[PDB]
């Protein structure tokens, strides 16, 4: 898509945060221009795999070995602008929640939809054979490098293919919060994420290691742009101020909470509040009203990823008196399909707008009205225990098309609320829940039947076509499929059937494959991995290394390949490797979490130098290349009465 | 009386460094007075973020809930978790550890300050000295109290009980109202040498700033939280400087790396924290006031002095430790170290010879058993 409004937002209220990457006219190690070196890298795989597989430009590859070539090339001009000295992340995308799946679905059959249109990408999702052959691909690139550059003769790369589950954008997340856990973390490792997804801004401060950059192509002006997060925390500092709190102001929980009203106001498993049409012209919105009610509650609304359901209903009911305005002058400043609502917002609202949407009877509202709240409620808990503390429950989602009006929610502040982290689906089941049946060739043929076959007990999931429902006067490709919810019970009771009559072959890439992997070249490690691991008292593999930060950076748990990789053996790319002598490569896991994580600052974090100054803060309380790590050894400002600070303030 | 012996307090010797400083082991001591020998729980670990200087802390909140625990037990400058320690760590290994001298880092701070504070400003107190096959020395237990409990107060807000990775939140909300005590500590044991002459320091640490290893020397990862002052106009730098002066020596005697102090404003009010590694502060003294920073190697010249002198001031080194012993009173007057036998015909010496007021009867039996 072209370049977001979102990105003027950033520019008109932040523009200091941006930098160009200063980039070069081949030797990795030498050291990088754009004011820093780069401890740490974790990649969004999906925004590559998805440029290649469908381009902006006019020329696709022809073939998947021609995607894959791509692939190698720009992740080549990444690795080489970023420079990562100690780790790199790459993150492919996975089985989703259901709450994620059920978006997802949508999309996915909109495009079968074109499809049509075409003949007169789908491949992409976890499971596939072409996923697959991406992940025996890019294994051995990386294998490649460390085998053969000598610049990485220190380096770690974690690899997180299709197989494994959940989205990567929390892998990722995962992994950084589990290193974050250690006793042993350095706290001012340097950090960098690529990704074209405007979500990662909000996910950077949601680690809260100010550190962070983030890796971008500007739309517009092929160019690319750093976005620092310690410059925006920076920029913050200033935006959230507010005079005379009961409680003790503190810019972590105030971070936090802004980041919980971008993710409230839109967002990427519920729908928005008909009140609340885009991020960019919207989050000002309710910041005025949370600078309004602060002082009034007995503390900030969120707390290490909890809500607190009594704060946040006085938000919604002050949101409640502008909503009526807030359509009035939506309208004033405009001077198969069902996309028709006339009646807009004026004659009856809640009481006119719910029959027109839902075709329900004027009697049955107030009920309805309360069950959508609660789970509206809960799904903006679920959201936010996502990010702060990874999935609540791979099973919820939100059971409706649309969302209540603002004049709707109150009432529900008497809840608590519960979850379970029960298993997420396997690979067909997950292919099975997403895709249309024009799709259905991705799939072993005998699942592909239960989609198109007139006998099938869940032909109701595969709509040959469907009604979509267009909004807001948005006259483009922005409609919203009205599918069915799929029955899960129904669904993989109907799936599971099937397994009996596939191959061992096809319970391959079904079977879960759960670890993730570390391949290492010579590394600080590498002779103490090799002793217990390879050269190990047992042929079957019970011997596991738990590992700490101190000695490489990295932290885990490591253990054999399941693979068949042997110390002595090389191997072939799908420009051989002669890994025999050159590298070793495990299983790996995560530390898990010794209790939930907590938005603190850690002891010992140094700051980099301030970028803004005075002129800008009085603005907001109305660039060029940036310094980037730690600015000297102390953890504290100089300032008024202290033995150091005293030579310093008499300059 | 059998021996006797003076040092001029301002003679001083020759050797230009210390010893590598080692961790031999550790204790830490209750509240109730029981001895913890290899345990841990006392050991805080340091967090204060600098945005909590913004805060206007005050130290002397909490004061009149004060558990002064210290006041009320019965001998306490007590040696019996040091000496118990040592022999923790003699036993698993079939020797003893060759030391010379065993003490407390306290003890040896007092003896090396007589080169530089008068005894009434010093306090320098009465000293207790005897031997087995080795020598043991013991001190004699002797508003400007809230000026006491600001400086634990100020340990109290700085730390936590538990890694600040398994901290959970309420825990870091609650530890401003948090009650105060005193007598509570973690204590390391440190084998260190000046010149030819080998020690072992029994010292107090406040916390650990990294992480903890286990089974190893956590020594590069401690540090000392010093009691606060005021820091605003010239003189006030050299007031200052006499008290890093005395920190430096407290940290340097074993090895310890990280030096931090808190600034009051007035009243009780906190408004700035700086930090200084153990070795900057020699070359810090040296520019701002070399007169003071000068005192370093003089310092160490004359704890090599005095170490060399009470090797040779008469003292015993008769090895079989079922030899009868010898006791001694120690002071500092009038530019004089003195030392003096504790004769049998005085109720201490037969105290000190026939019962456990200095040296614990587990370890002359440990000891006594080869
Ligand atoms: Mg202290």
């Amino acid at each position: 898509m072209g370049v977001p409004s979102f990105f003027r937002w950033l520019s008109r209220k932040y523009p200091k945060i941006i930098s160009p990457v200063l980039e070069e006219q081949p030797l990795d190690y030498s050291a990088s221009n754009p004011n820093g070196e780069l401890d740490n890298l974790y990649l969004d795989m999906n925004g590559i795999v998805h440029p290649c597989s469908h381009p902006e430009n006019k020329p696709p590859p022809e073939t998947e070995d021609e995607m894959l070539l791509a692939v190698f090339e720009y992740t080549n001009r990444v690795l080489n602008m970023a420079r990562p000295r100690k780790v790199l992340v790459m993150a492919v995308d996975g089985v989703a929640p259901r709450a994620k799946m059920n978006q997802q679905r949508a999309r996915r059959f909109r495009s079968a939809r074109d499809a049509q249109i075409e003949n007169e990408s789908n491949a992409i999702t976890p499971g596939t054979p072409f996923m697959d052959k991406l992940a025996a691909a890019l294994r051995y690139w990386t294998a490649f490098k460390l085998a053969t550059d000598p610049g990485w003769k220190n380096l770690q790369v974690i690899i997180s293919d299709a197989t494994v589950p959940g989205e990567g954008e929390h892998k990722i997340m995962n992994f950084i919060r589990s290193q974050r856990a250690d006793p042993e973390y350095n706290p001012n490792t340097t950090h960098c994420i690529y990704g074209l997804d405007a979500d990662l801004i909000f996910l950077g401060l949601a680690t809260h290691e100010p550190h962070f950059k983030i890796l971008r192509e500007d739309v517009f002006a092929q160019p690319f742009l750093w976005l620092h997060i310690n410059v925006l925390r920076e920029y913050l500092s200033a935006e959230l101020w507010v005079p005379g709190l009961p409680f003790t102001f503190d810019l972590e929980r105030a971070i936090d909470d802004w980041v919980f009203m971008c993710f409230f106001c839109g967002n990427d498993f519920l729908p928005h509040l008909p009140c609340l049409d885009v991020r960019e012209n919207s989050i000002d919105i309710l910041l005025d009203i949370w600078k309004v009610v602060l002082p009034k509650l007995k503390t900030y609304m969120t707390c290490d990823g909890v809500l607190n359901l009594p704060s946040v209903e006085t938000l919604l009911q002050h949101l409640g008196s502008r909503e009526g305005d807030i359509f009035k002058t939506r309208h004033i400043q405009e001077a198969f399909d069902t996309d028709e609502f006339v009646k807009l917002f004026e004659p009856g609202y809640h009481e006119r707008y719910y029959t027109a949407k839902f075709h329900v009877t004027p009697q049955d509202i107030e009920q309805l009205r309360k069950d959508m709240v609660k789970c509206y409620i809960e799904g903006v808990a679920w959201v936010l225990m996502y990010y702060y503390q990874g999935c609540a429950s791979w099973n919820w989602f939100y059971p409706y098309h649309y969302a209540p009006l603002a004049t709707d929610f109150h009432g529900f502040s008497h809840l608590e609320i519960k979850f379970e982290e029960g298993t997420p689906f396997l690979p067909y089941e997950q292919l099975m829940s997403v895709l249309p049946a024009a799709s259905g060739h991705a799939l072993p043929k005998i699942f592909r039947s239960l989609m198109s076959e007139p006998d099938s007990e869940i032909i109701d999931f595969y709509p040959e076509e469907f009604p979509i429902d267009m909004n807001g006067k948005k006259m483009s490709w922005q409609g919203i499929a009205l599918l069915p919810f799929i029955d899960q019970d129904r669904l993989l009771t109907a799936v599971r059937a099937q397994y009996p009559l596939l191959s061992d072959a096809e319970r391959a890439r079904n079977i879960r494959g759960e670890p993730v992997l570390l391949i290492s070249n010579k590394n600080a490690n590498y002779e103490r991995f090799s002793k217990k691991l390879y050269s190990k008292e047992n042929n079957n593999n019970n011997v596991v290394v738990k590992f700490q930060h101190f000695k490489s950076g990295l932290s885990g748990i490591v253990s054999k390949d399941v693979e068949g990789f042997e110390l002595n053996g090389k191997i072939v790319c799908p420009l051989p490797n002669l890994s025999t002598t050159l590298i070793l490569k495990m299983s790996y896991r995560l530390i898990p979490l010794p209790s939930r994580n907590k938005s603190i600052i850690l002891n010992g974090f140094i700051p980099s130098e301030p970028v803004l100054t005075a002129y800008d803060l009085d603005s907001i309380m109305y660039q060029n290349i940036v310094p980037v790590g730690p600015k000297g050894i102390t953890q504290y400002k100089p300032r008024t009465g202290g033995y150091r600070a005293f030579f310093y303030f008499a300059e | 009386m059998g021996v006797s012996a003076n040092l001029f307090v301002k003679q001083r010797g020759s050797t230009t460094a210390l010893k590598q400083p080692k961790e031999i082991g550790f204790y830490s001591r209750t509240k109730d007075e029981e001895y913890l020998i290899s345990d841990d729980t006392n050991l805080n670990y340091y967090y204060l973020p600098d945005a909590e200087l913004d805060r206007k802390l005050d130290l002397s909140s909490g004061f009149q809930k004060f558990k002064d625990y210290y006041k009320d037990f019965e001998d306490r400058c007590s040696l019996r978790g040091l000496l118990e320690t040592i022999e923790s760590s003699e036993r698993h290994k079939g020797k003893k550890i060759n030391a010379d001298i065993i003490t407390f880092r306290g003890i040896a701070r007092k003896l090396i300050s007589c080169a530089f504070d008068s005894p009434s400003f010093n306090t320098v107190d009465l000293r207790i000295v005897s031997f087995n096959g080795q020598l043991f020395i013991k001190e004699v237990p002797e508003n400007q109290d809230l000026n006491v409990f600001t400086g634990y107060k100020f340990e109290t807000l700085a730390t936590l009980s538990n890694p600040l990775q398994y901290t959970p939140r309420e825990v870091i909300e609650k530890r401003t109202k948090r009650i105060v005590s005193h007598g509570d500590e973690y204590i390391s044991v440190v084998r260190t040498g000046v010149g030819n002459c080998k020690l072992i320091l029994g010292a107090e640490v406040d916390c650990i700033f990294d992480f903890k290893e286990n089974g190893r020397d956590n020594l590069k990862h401690y540090a000392e939280l010093k009691c606060t002052q005021q820091v605003a106009n010239i003189s006030d730098t050299h007031k200052f400087e006499r008290k890093l002066f005395r920190t430096w020596l407290q940290c340097f005697l074993v090895g310890i790396p990280r030096i931090i102090y808190g600034f009051k404003d007035d009243h009780y009010v906190l408004k700035t924290v700086e930090e200084f590694s153990t070795e900057e502060v020699p070359v810090l003294l040296k520019n701002n006031n070399p007169q003071v920073g000068s005192a370093c190697l003089e310092a160490i010249k004359w704890y090599g002095l005095l170490t060399e002198w009470l090797l040779k001031m008469i003292p015993r080194d008769e090895d079989p430790h079922s030899q009868i012993r010898a006791f001694k009173l120690v002071f500092e007057n009038n530019h004089l170290r003195l030392s003096e036998i504790e004769e049998s015909d005085e109720e201490y010496s037969g105290l000190i010879d026939g019962e456990h007021i200095l040296s614990n009867g587990f370890k002359e039996w440990r000891k006594s058993l080869k």
